[PDB]
């Protein structure tokens, strides 16, 4: 009796653990997929070289 | 719910030849053994939250297919093809039983008809 509860059980939580390590995955390259993303948006974007200087000047500031 | 024949150990101890005692030892031991196990070995196992499976599943009708095939599932229970005990028992009533009570009456007997003499 325990061995075939077990063994169902085994064979159900396979795919929980399956399905939670596509998720985790997908959502790493998905999080990830940002960073690259993001260094295309500063790098280029020479209008987000002004958007630069801006933020910034807003520290000196605020500090004192 | 089982049936288990009583037993009062102090007499097993009185039992045994010494070229047996080692026998009856694993005999007492598997028992204890036995006994130990059963107090932790459920009847059943837990259950299965079916539901939450279903749940959280990906499969269609797997867990479905499941609860099914799981309940009405007669797992066999295994056949006791072990009691050639009962045999080797009535065997040793041949033996034991008869011959030895046989012969320790007529013993008996005699020493008292060797008392009866002696009171006159």
């Amino acid at each position: 009796l325990h061995r075939v509860y077990r063994e169902v059980k085994n064979r159900l939580d396979y795919h929980i653990s399956v399905q939670n390590m596509m998720r985790q995955k997908e959502q790493e390259h998905m999080i990830n997929w940002v960073e690259k993303r993001v260094v295309q948006s500063i790098s280029a974007q020479q209008e987000k070289e002004t958007i630069a200087k801006c933020i910034a000047d807003l520290k000196l500031l605020s500090k004192k | 719910k089982l049936a288990l024949k009583t037993i009062d150990w102090v007499a097993f101890g009185e039992i045994i030849p010494r070229n047996q005692k080692a026998v009856a030892n694993s005999l007492k031991s598997w028992n204890e053994t036995l006994t130990s196990r059963l107090a932790t070995l459920p009847e059943k196992p837990p259950a299965i939250d079916w539901a939450y499976y279903k749940a959280n599943v990906a499969k269609a009708g797997l867990v479905d297919d499941f609860e099914k095939k799981f309940n009405a599932l007669k797992v066999p229970i295994p056949e006791d093809k072990y009691t050639a005990q009962v045999d080797a028992e009535e065997k040793e009533d041949v033996k034991s039983c008869a011959e030895f009570l046989t012969q320790s009456k007529t013993r008996i007997q005699e020493y008292e008809k060797e008392l009866e003499k002696m009171r006159n």
